């Protein structure tokens, strides 16, 4: 499906994750912030390509980034 | 005649328009009463077209085939009152506004809120600036020669290459 | 003058022969 | 899925042979001739009257602007 | 008068204060001098 | 974490039919099956449009799309405050523990979670597409 | 310490900023070792999803 | 699993009916397809510029067969002046017999298109003159085609396939293509134009069987082997030369009197043998510059090296750019598309003025078609060079080699030139508006001398320049005592400036204050589409809202709602709205194009002049005006040969409008209608037994702006051309 | 026209049976699985 990356810049605010309507984001652990925690995308066929995770992302420029592509089954968002 | 242009005095197109216009004035007139207010109106437009065509005639315009008069914005001696003399003007007007429009902004990014400032303007602040652009030429000569007109690349925010 | 049906049919030959070449040209460019 | 529908249907089993268990084979084939042949056969023989294309002009020609023919 | 001067202050409000002054003067202008081409001079 | 077994006994809510439901993709692809438990007897509104009554206990409902399994999720989480939790079924019968893939929900940092897209710096350092070229990936999967 | 003092004033060197060259104040610096961006700038205008504030690493920060 | 898009795997295993549209639009994308190498992808290029050619000279070869067989080629050259055309035959089904003996002309036995190609008066100049002559052509270019695809096939077989380091040859491909494909061409096309063109011209019939025996030159040979060449130019033909006819005619073969033919109102011959001849030397010795095999020549590279300023104003100079133009196609793809849109440009502004075709003035619906056509055409190719453009910064720009070159410089300043582009775009467009709208409203007020007519002293200037006596400023060509005019006295002078000074052709139009106004929204739309695409080439690869533009591609629909919103954000996107503003600017060029010569050709030039200069003349005395006749193709009293024109400009109506659709109503709306059609379909009887493969969906972003955009293209262009055919042949004049 | 009759041959292949078949074709092409 849809490629979803995340970067060093993340601050572990979890927000991405809140925003995604399919489940694919999770917080793990990490140790280069202050949170101890960073954002992943460990199930990204589930993505739609929504960029919801982007819009709630507050760093200057988006720690986590979807990149698109593929348009499975799954991204198309079909029910039939 | 600066591009086979004769002069509206003896151009003969200029003069039967003159003659139409007064013509269909009058004809538009013909059917008030003297005293009539419309009536007085006409008389009113009728003097004004004489006295439009007349400063036209007198001022040298250049009118080509038929009349109309065409402007000449060359630079020629002759016709320097149609371009470059208003031109100068507007440049007058035009600096004056953008150059008391700087210095406000100039004069509120001191402030502690600025956006105010801008949506709900300082109006003593404001007149008091816009009192110094009777000299702008020589303010804004003044700021490029020290160096205070133009930012330096170095601050100016750009985006990735 | 005005052309012939034997001018006519060797125009199509040669057409059809144009077309089977580029229909090799196309197979050639589809692998 | 009643199975009782029709009684005497080998007269349409015995003239079916053509299109039935055929797909690409002969029903493709013999449709693409069979129309091909039918309507060309149909455009070279179609008489004036029915078909105004080949009827052909009647009037003489009206002529265009500037003299131009 | 400080919330109503404020108000007067705004953008639309002095916007529409200073385009109807110049209106004003432009339309008084070509009252008095209409119809011109060329600056006379 | 074991994973809990998608029971066939679990009531559905009171619900009286809608358009917008399982079509022929449920029966020739996938569908989705989510579950939670009820304290009463309570109306909700259905992802697909329209109310239901949901069971004074465990509830069962089948949906067309993973997003809307989420959208009643978080509808129920933050409204009712009622945990629940979804399966993926094929129509061999496969079912798949979707939504809490460890127990806990995404938005809480659990240990045992690995990394997965974590790159190791920042997005303005990846890569220029010229420097990649004739060569079949991309810039961010460096 | 890590990098600038608290409340001076830095200039952003991130290419892919949205204060690339410009000012802001310094709020905090994290000293846990493995902090990746520990500096926090506040800045005077806002970006285009409307936050001021940033994390920066001291290597693309100088001072004035 | 290997489906129709046999080179994208993703688009294969795409369930939905997008699936079919990607594989069809990106199928000539070489270099996206999976597994491609640079190898593959440059012999697969050549082979599919071998199948265009063979594609090019088909077309040719079917327009020359056409005219032949059902044309009136014969009875045309007998007597152009009063034959009009004919393109090919009618057969449709669908006519009745008002429309049979409404398309019988041209002296036709039935419907039949009149030409307005201009191939008729090109194959008359060339020497053409029956229709076994144009059969003849058209088979051998039928043979020539055929060759081509036989080559085309020939270079991808394993053993003849060309490597990547032949393809990147550049100093011999230039030597080659400079010597041979454009010199000597044009040497080959002097030698037909002496041996054959010529004198059929006047009244000699040379053909293959009589070439070694026909004379081009009573004394053959002689004269340019003994350096006395002016023994070529000794006799030219009279002004009482009649074309095709021994009456009048002369003996010279290279001749350069300059002008026009008094009864053709077309170049000389002559003219153009010499032309032709003298380009040919020229192109012959500059394709011997570069350094190939031998020791000699130049070194591209080297060159390229060595041209830096040393004062650093331009920074390392040319440094590193023979290698990123020779290892990216898509620079070399925009330039030659920027050279082709001049060069088509200059075609169009050089033939209607200059026309080089017998009795091809004469045809007004012709001269109008031919402008039209390559001024689009040029258009076209101009958004086409700056989208390959964007193309190369986003995929083939490297800034490690290039860097503090003058490509990494114009990145650099990239907002200045952007925002000086924005203030050209805005004052023009300011000022050429309220002058407009003064005229407009000093015409509505009844008072025309009010009017800001501004005359074009800086043209008119030039014109006296190029030796218009109208405007009496009397220099350079103009004046008696000016060394260009005591110069140029003895060659062409005699015939350039009476041509020049001859208002009823095209050759250096008056001009007035509506020209003036019209060039200024010339000025305009070239700089606001400059500026567009120059905005999307220069911010492909980043910019404050997207800086990582670069890893997203050239065309993706957007980068979502957040950070305000990011519609149309990607280069492609420029181009897309590029695209609008080029068929606006062509159109206003075509505009003004058409309505001059309409007033010029039936000799009232003052409708223009005095109407030209406010928009309510060019709404009724152009558009209202001249579409009487385009409207009345076809009505309840009858219909006649316009009928055709009046349809297809209804029909460019609708396919702008269909345009508009796709442009404004954008996904999500059709998205949710086609859910419900689905389900429509799945819970019918009798018809949910007939089941798609292809999940039907909503067109995406990208296809829906394409969509819209070619609808709105075509639309534009049927309808221009339906009206300027209509209104240019309804009155011929 | 040397033969009228050939243009009420082709003009219903290329305009009716040509299309039939390339797009019957095409449409079994784009269809399929493999
Ligand atoms: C200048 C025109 C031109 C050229 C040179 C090419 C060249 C190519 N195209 Mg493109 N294409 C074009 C126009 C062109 N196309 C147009 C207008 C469209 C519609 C939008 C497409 C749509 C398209 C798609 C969707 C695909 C291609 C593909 C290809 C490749 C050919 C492989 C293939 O499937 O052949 C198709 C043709 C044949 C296999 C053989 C038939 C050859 C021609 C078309 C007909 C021959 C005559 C015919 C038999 C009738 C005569 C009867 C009798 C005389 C024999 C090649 C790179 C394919 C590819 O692999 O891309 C990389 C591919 O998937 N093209
Ligand atoms: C703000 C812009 C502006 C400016 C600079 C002017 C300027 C002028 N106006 Mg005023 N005027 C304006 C707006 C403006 N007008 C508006 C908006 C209206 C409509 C309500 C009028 C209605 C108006 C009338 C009815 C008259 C003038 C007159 C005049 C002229 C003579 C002034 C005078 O006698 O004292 C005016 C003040 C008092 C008498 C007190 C003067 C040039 C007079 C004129 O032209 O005299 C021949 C005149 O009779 N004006
Ligand atoms: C950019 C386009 C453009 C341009 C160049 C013009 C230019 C002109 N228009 Mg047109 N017009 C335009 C757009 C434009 N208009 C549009 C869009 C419309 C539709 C709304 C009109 C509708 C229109 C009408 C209906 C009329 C004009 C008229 C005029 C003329 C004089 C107007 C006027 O107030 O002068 C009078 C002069 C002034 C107001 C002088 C400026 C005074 C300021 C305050 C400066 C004061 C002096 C300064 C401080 C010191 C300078 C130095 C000193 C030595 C001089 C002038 C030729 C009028 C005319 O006479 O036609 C010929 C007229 O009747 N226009
Ligand atoms: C003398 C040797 C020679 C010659 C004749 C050619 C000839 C050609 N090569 Mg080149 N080539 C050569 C050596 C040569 N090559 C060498 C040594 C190499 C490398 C070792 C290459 C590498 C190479 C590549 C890689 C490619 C070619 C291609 C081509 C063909 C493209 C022509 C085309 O589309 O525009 C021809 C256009 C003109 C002649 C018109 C020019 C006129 C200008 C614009 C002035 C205006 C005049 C105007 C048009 C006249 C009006 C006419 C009007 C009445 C209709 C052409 C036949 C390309 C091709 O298509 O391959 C199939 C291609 O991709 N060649
Ligand atoms: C979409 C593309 C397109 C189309 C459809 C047209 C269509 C047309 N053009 Mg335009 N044109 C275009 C693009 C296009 N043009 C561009 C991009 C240019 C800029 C280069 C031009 C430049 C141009 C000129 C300068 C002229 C035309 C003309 C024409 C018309 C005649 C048909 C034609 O070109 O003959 C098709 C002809 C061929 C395909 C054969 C060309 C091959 C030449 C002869 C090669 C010569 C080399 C020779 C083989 C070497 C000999 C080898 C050895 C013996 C030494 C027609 C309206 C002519 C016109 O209006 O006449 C009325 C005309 O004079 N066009
Ligand atoms: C590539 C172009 C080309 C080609 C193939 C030819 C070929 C020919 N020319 Mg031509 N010719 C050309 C260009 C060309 N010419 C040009 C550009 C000019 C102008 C200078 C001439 C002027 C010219 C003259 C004046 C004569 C020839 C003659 C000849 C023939 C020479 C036979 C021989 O050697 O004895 C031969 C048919 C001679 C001929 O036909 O002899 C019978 C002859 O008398 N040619
Ligand atoms: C020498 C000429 C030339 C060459 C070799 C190329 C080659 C290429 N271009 Mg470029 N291009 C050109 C001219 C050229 N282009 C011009 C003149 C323009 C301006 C219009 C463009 C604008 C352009 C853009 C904007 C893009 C390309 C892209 C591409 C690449 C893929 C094209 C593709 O997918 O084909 C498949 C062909 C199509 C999708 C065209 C389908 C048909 C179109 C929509 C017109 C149909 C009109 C109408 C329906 C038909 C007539 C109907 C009738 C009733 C009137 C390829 C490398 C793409 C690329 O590189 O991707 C990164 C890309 O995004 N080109
Ligand atoms: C008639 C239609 C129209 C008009 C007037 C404009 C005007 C403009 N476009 Mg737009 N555009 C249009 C159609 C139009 N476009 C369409 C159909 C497309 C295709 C989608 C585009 C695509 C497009 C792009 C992609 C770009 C533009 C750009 C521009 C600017 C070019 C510079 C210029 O002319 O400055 C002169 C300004 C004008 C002509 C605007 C009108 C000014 C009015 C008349 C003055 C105000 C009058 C009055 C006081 C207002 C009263 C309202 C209220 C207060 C009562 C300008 C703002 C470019 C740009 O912004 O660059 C700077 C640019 O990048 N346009
Ligand atoms: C591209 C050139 C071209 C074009 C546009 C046309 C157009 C037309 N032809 Mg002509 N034709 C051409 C070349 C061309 N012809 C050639 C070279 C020959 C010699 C065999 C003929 C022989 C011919 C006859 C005998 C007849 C027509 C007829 C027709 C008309 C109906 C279509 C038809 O039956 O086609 C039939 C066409 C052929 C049998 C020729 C084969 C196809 C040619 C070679 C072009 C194919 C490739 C071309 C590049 C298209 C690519 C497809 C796409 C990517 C654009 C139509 C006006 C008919 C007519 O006049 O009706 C009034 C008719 O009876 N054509
Ligand atoms: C984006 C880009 C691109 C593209 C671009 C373009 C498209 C451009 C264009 C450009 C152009 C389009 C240009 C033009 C130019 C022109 C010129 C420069 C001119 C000149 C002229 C002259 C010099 C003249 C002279 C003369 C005259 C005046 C007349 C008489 C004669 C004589 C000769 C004396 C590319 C791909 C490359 C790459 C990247 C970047
Ligand atoms: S990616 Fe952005 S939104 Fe998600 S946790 Fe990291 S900083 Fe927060």
């Amino acid at each position: 499906a849809h490629s979803v990356k995340i970067y060093d810049t993340c601050i572990g605010c979890t927000q991405c994750v809140r925003a995604c309507p399919t489940d694919v984001l999770e917080m793990v652990p990490w140790d280069g912030c202050k949170a101890s925690q960073i954002a992943s995308a460990p199930r990204t066929e589930d993505c739609v390509g929504c960029k919801r995770c982007e819009s709630a992302c507050p760093t200057d420029f988006l720690s986590v980034r979807v990149y698109l592509g593929a348009e499975t089954t799954r991204s198309m968002g079909l029910a039939y | 005649d600066v591009a086979g242009l004769t002069p509206c005095k003896e151009s003969k197109g200029f003069a039967k328009r003159q003659k139409q216009e007064i013509k269909k004035l009058e004809g538009r007139l013909k059917l008030y009463a003297p005293d009539s207010a419309p009536a007085l109106a006409i008389n009113a437009t009728i003097e004004k077209t004489k006295r439009r065509f007349e400063f036209y005639g007198n001022q040298g315009l250049l009118c080509g085939t038929d009349g109309l008069p065409h402007l000449i914005v060359d630079g020629d001696q002759a016709h320097l009152g149609e371009f470059v003399y208003p031109g100068l003007v507007f440049l007058y007007i035009a600096g004056w506004i953008g150059w008391v429009g700087r210095a406000y902004l100039i004069d509120v990014r001191t402030s502690k809120k600025p956006t105010e400032k801008e949506i709900i303007i300082d109006v003593p602040l404001a007149l008091r600036i816009m009192s110094k652009g009777l000299t702008w030429p020589v303010a804004a000569i003044g700021e490029l020669r020290s160096g205070k007109l133009v930012e330096k690349s170095s601050n100016i925010t750009v985006s990735p290459r | 003058t005005s052309i012939s049906d034997s001018q006519i049919i060797v125009a199509l030959v040669s057409a059809f022969i144009t077309g089977i070449l580029a229909l090799r040209l196309g197979k050639s460019l589809y692998q | 899925d009643d199975p009782n529908r029709y009684n005497g249907f080998q007269n349409k089993f015995f003239e079916t042979f053509a299109g039935a268990f055929t797909k690409r084979g002969l029903l493709l084939k013999f449709l693409v001739l069979g129309g091909a042949t039918t309507i060309g056969y149909l455009g070279s023989t179609s008489s004036g009257d029915l078909l105004a294309i080949k009827n052909g002009p009647k009037q003489a020609p009206i002529m265009g602007p500037r003299g131009r023919k | 008068m400080q919330d109503v001067k404020t108000y007067l202050s705004t953008a639309p409000v002095l916007a529409t204060l200073w385009f109807g002054f110049l209106a004003g003067l432009l339309i008084e202008i070509n009252r008095f001098f209409p119809d011109a081409l060329v600056l006379p001079l | 974490f074991t994973p809990p077994t998608l029971n066939a006994d679990t009531p559905a809510p009171i619900f009286g039919g809608s358009t917008g439901g399982l079509l022929r993709k449920a029966q020739v692809e996938e569908f989705y099956v989510i579950t939670w438990e009820s304290p009463k007897e309570q109306i909700f509104e259905m992802p697909t449009g329209g109310a239901a009554i949901m069971r004074s206990g465990p509830n069962l409902l089948k949906l067309a799309r993973k997003e809307q399994c989420l959208a009643l999720g978080a509808r129920l989480r933050t409204k009712f405050k009622i945990q629940y939790q979804f399966y993926r079924v094929f129509p061999n019968g496969e079912v798949q523990y979707l939504h809490p893939k460890d127990g806990v929900y995404p938005e809480k940092v659990n240990a045992g979670r690995t990394a997965v897209g974590v790159n190791n710096r920042s997005i303005g350092q990846n890569a220029n597409p010229a420097e990649l070229k004739f060569a079949h990936k991309q810039a961010y999967d460096l | 310490v890590i990098g600038p003092k608290r409340g001076s004033i830095v200039k952003v060197l991130r290419r892919e900023s949205y204060w690339f060259n410009d000012t802001g104040k310094v709020v905090a610096v994290d000293q846990a070792p493995g902090v990746r961006y520990p500096v926090v700038v506040r800045f005077d205008k806002v970006n285009y999803a409307g936050v001021s504030t940033n994390n920066y690493s001291p290597d693309e920060l100088e001072q004035s | 699993a290997s489906r129709f898009p046999k080179f994208s795997r993703g688009l294969s295993q795409d369930p939905t009916t997008r699936r079919i549209w990607f594989g069809i639009a990106t199928a000539h994308d070489f270099e996206s397809h999976d597994d491609m190498t640079e190898e593959r992808l440059y012999q697969k290029i050549f082979a599919s510029h071998f199948g265009q050619l063979a594609i090019i000279f088909l077309w040719t070869s079917g327009n020359l067969f056409h005219v032949a067989w059902q044309g009136n080629f014969e009875a045309w050259g007998q007597d152009p002046l009063h034959v009009r055309p004919i393109a090919h035959a009618i057969w449709d089904p669908h006519f009745g017999q008002p429309a049979v003996e409404a398309f019988t002309r041209g002296g036709a036995s039935g419907p039949v298109n009149i030409a307005y190609s201009g191939v008729y008066q090109w194959w008359y100049t060339i020497g053409l003159r029956t229709n076994q002559d144009l059969y003849g052509g058209s088979i051998f270019l039928l043979f020539v085609s055929a060759l081509f695809l036989i080559a085309g096939w020939l270079h991808l077989q394993p053993k003849w396939k060309p490597s990547v380091s032949w393809f990147k040859n550049a100093e011999s491909r230039l030597n080659h293509h400079l010597s041979g494909l454009f010199g000597v061409s044009s040497l080959a096309w002097t030698g037909h134009l002496v041996h054959v063109a010529i004198p059929e011209s006047r009244g000699e019939h040379v053909r293959w069987n009589n070439l070694l025996t026909a004379l081009p030159h009573p004394q053959g040979l002689g004269p340019f082997f003994a350096g006395q060449w002016n023994v070529y130019a000794q006799n030219p033909d009279s002004n009482s030369h009649l074309f095709g006819t021994s009456e009048g005619a002369g003996t010279a073969i290279l001749t350069f009197l300059g002008g026009f033919h008094p009864q053709t109102q077309s170049l000389w011959l002559t003219d153009m043998a010499h032309h032709h001849l003298a380009i040919a030397v020229i192109f012959i010795i500059a394709g011997h510059m570069y350094r190939t095999n031998f020791g000699i020549g130049h070194s591209m590279k080297e060159i390229l090296e060595a041209h830096t300023p040393p004062g650093g104003r331009l920074g390392r100079g040319h440094k590193g750019l023979y290698d990123t133009i020779n290892n990216s196609l898509h620079f070399q793809l925009g330039l030659a598309l920027a050279s082709l849109g001049v060069i088509t440009s200059l075609v169009a502004q050089h033939m209607y003025s200059l026309p080089p075709y017998a009795f091809l003035a004469q045809d007004f619906t012709t001269q109008a078609a031919l402008y039209t056509h390559h001024q689009y055409i040029a258009g076209f190719i101009m958004t086409g060079a700056f989208a390959h453009g964007a193309i190369f910064f986003i995929r083939d720009y490297n800034p490690e080699q290039n860097k503090d070159n003058v490509l990494a410089r114009m990145l650099e300043h990239k907002e200045a030139i952007i925002s000086h582009l924005s203030w050209a775009s805005l004052f023009l467009g300011f000022h050429t508006l309220g002058l407009y709208v003064h005229n407009d409203v000093m015409l509505a007020f009844g008072t025309p001398e009010k009017q800001i007519l501004i005359e074009p002293v800086f043209a008119q200037w030039i014109q006296s320049a190029h030796g218009k006596a109208l405007y009496g400023f009397d220099v350079l060509l103009s004046s008696a005592d000016s060394p260009a005019f005591n110069a140029g006295q003895t060659l062409w002078l005699p015939g350039w400036l009476d041509a020049i000074n001859n208002n009823s052709n095209s050759l250096f139009l008056t001009i007035g204050p509506g020209d003036f106004l019209v060039h200024h929204a010339i000025a305009l739309g070239l700089h606001t589409t400059t500026l567009i695409l120059v905005k999307g080439a220069l911010d492909a690869r980043g910019s404050k809202l997207m800086p990582d533009k670069k890893e997203f591609g050239y065309s993706f629909p957007c980068d979502g709602p957040g950070r305000g919103g990011t519609c149309d954000i990607s280069a492609w996107d420029a181009f897309y709205l590029a695209v609008f503003w080029m068929l606006n600017t062509i159109g206003w060029v075509t505009f003004y194009w058409h309505w001059k010569h309409i007033t010029l050709w039936q000799g009232n030039v003052a409708q223009f002049n005095e109407s030209s200069t406010y928009l309510m003349g060019w709404l009724r005395d152009y558009l209202w005006l001249n579409s009487s006749q385009l409207i009345n193709g076809y009505n309840p009293f009858g219909m006649n040969s316009l009928s055709v024109w009046a349809w297809m400009f209804l029909f460019g109506h609708l396919v702008w409008a269909t345009g508009f659709m796709f442009l404004i109503s954008w996904r999500g709306y059709w998205q949710e209608l086609i859910e419900t059609l689905a389900w429509a379909h799945e819970r019918t009887p009798l018809a949910n037994l007939v089941r798609w493969k292809d999940k039907p969906v909503a067109l995406s972003i990208v296809q829906a702006r394409l969509v819209g955009l070619a609808h709105f293209s075509v639309g534009y262009i049927f309808t221009y051309a339906a009206f300027l055919i209509a209104s240019t042949s309804g009155k011929f004049g | 026209m040397t033969a009228s009759y050939l243009p009420s041959i082709f003009v219903p292949l290329i305009g009716l049976v040509f299309p039939a078949i390339t797009m019957a074709s095409l449409f079994i092409y784009i269809e399929q699985d493999e």
